């Protein structure tokens, strides 16, 4: 990227290194703009501008929102799905080549899976949670194993990548999650995929729009970015992990009759065990 | 309007 390249959208992935805390500057890792996400962005307008379909979307969505989840309705629709990161912004944030492979990939929280199959070449396996009926069968349509959100600690077998992406803003038990994650990580060689939307603002989705707070706290704070990063690093050691790699990505998502797409800010981490 | 499908975003 140049300081006067037109349509790179320096916002999206740069920070100010010199406010991270040093630890976290000698492992931040820069991301661009690259053809994955252009492929995404491209798609997208093209889907906002078949007016027929978007209408239908937001007729349903209008009709149906007192009795069902906005994610249930999106997964009843095959609709807003999202995007972190291209394949080769993962590939260059595990430190792994385009051919690597390994056993087993666990998902948490993988909503509607267009997410989850960036990284699913990467395993033999794949695994999800989800607590949307219609996203658990739009990860089945993608022929994932959907487990139980208290069966995955307890299958017998551990997880080679554990990924956690945007569930931590919105799961009653962030804690008890990153914990249970830690414990069925594979040890010698496993890691974690984490996203996080910051500024972080966490609740617990349910019908209607309405929420609720989550039962536990995650310790986030700071007044930018990078206070709001530089807080993770202890957060993650009570849950027994270290950042290996981080970058700043948008969390771009598929848009409506109002806009092309959504963006919100994401910090993504590996971690590995501790 | 759907928005973004993770939700709203708050400030600093
Ligand atoms: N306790 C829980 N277990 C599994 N999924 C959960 C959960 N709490 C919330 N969710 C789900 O977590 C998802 C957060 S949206 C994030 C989706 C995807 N991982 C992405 O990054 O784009 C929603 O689909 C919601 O249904």
């Amino acid at each position: 990227m140049a300081a006067g390249g037109r349509k790179e959208n320096h916002q999206w992935y740069v920070c100010n290194r010199e406010k991270l805390c040093e630890s976290l500057q000698a492992v931040f890792v820069q991301s661009y703009l690259d053809q994955g996400t252009q492929i995404f962005l491209n798609n997208s307008i093209e889907k906002s501008g078949w007016a027929a379909i978007q209408a239908y979307h937001s007729a349903v969505s209008s009709a149906f929102s007192l009795a069902m989840s906005r994610t249930s309705i999106n997964g009843l629709l095959g609709r807003g799905s999202m995007f972190v990161f291209s394949p080769d912004q993962f590939q260059r944030l595990l430190k792994i080549n385009p051919d690597w492979k390994t056993h087993r990939l666990l998902d948490l929280g993988a909503g509607d899976g267009e997410v989850t199959k960036i990284m699913s070449p990467h395993f033999e396996e794949i695994y999800a949670t989800e607590l949307s009926e219609t996203m658990i069968w739009q990860l089945q349509k993608k022929k994932y194993r959907v487990l139980g959100i208290n069966e995955w600690q307890n299958t017998g077998f551990q997880y080679d990548v554990i990924s956690c992406l945007n569930l931590l803003d919105r799961c009653d038990q962030p804690l008890t999650l990153l914990k249970d994650i830690r414990s069925v990580l594979e040890p010698t060689r496993g890691r974690v995929i984490l996203a996080l939307v910051l500024p972080f603002h966490p609740y617990v989705e349910n019908v209607g729009g309405k929420w609720e707070k989550p039962s536990e706290i995650l310790e986030i704070k700071g007044q930018n970015w990078e206070e709001q990063v530089n807080s993770l690093p202890e957060v993650f050691r009570k849950a027994g992990f270290v950042i290996e790699a981080f970058t700043r990505l948008p969390y771009l998502c598929e848009g409506d009759m109002y806009n092309d797409y959504y963006v919100l800010d994401d910090a993504v981490f590996v971690l590995k065990p501790v | 309007h759907q928005g973004h499908s993770h939700g709203h975003q708050g400030g600093y």
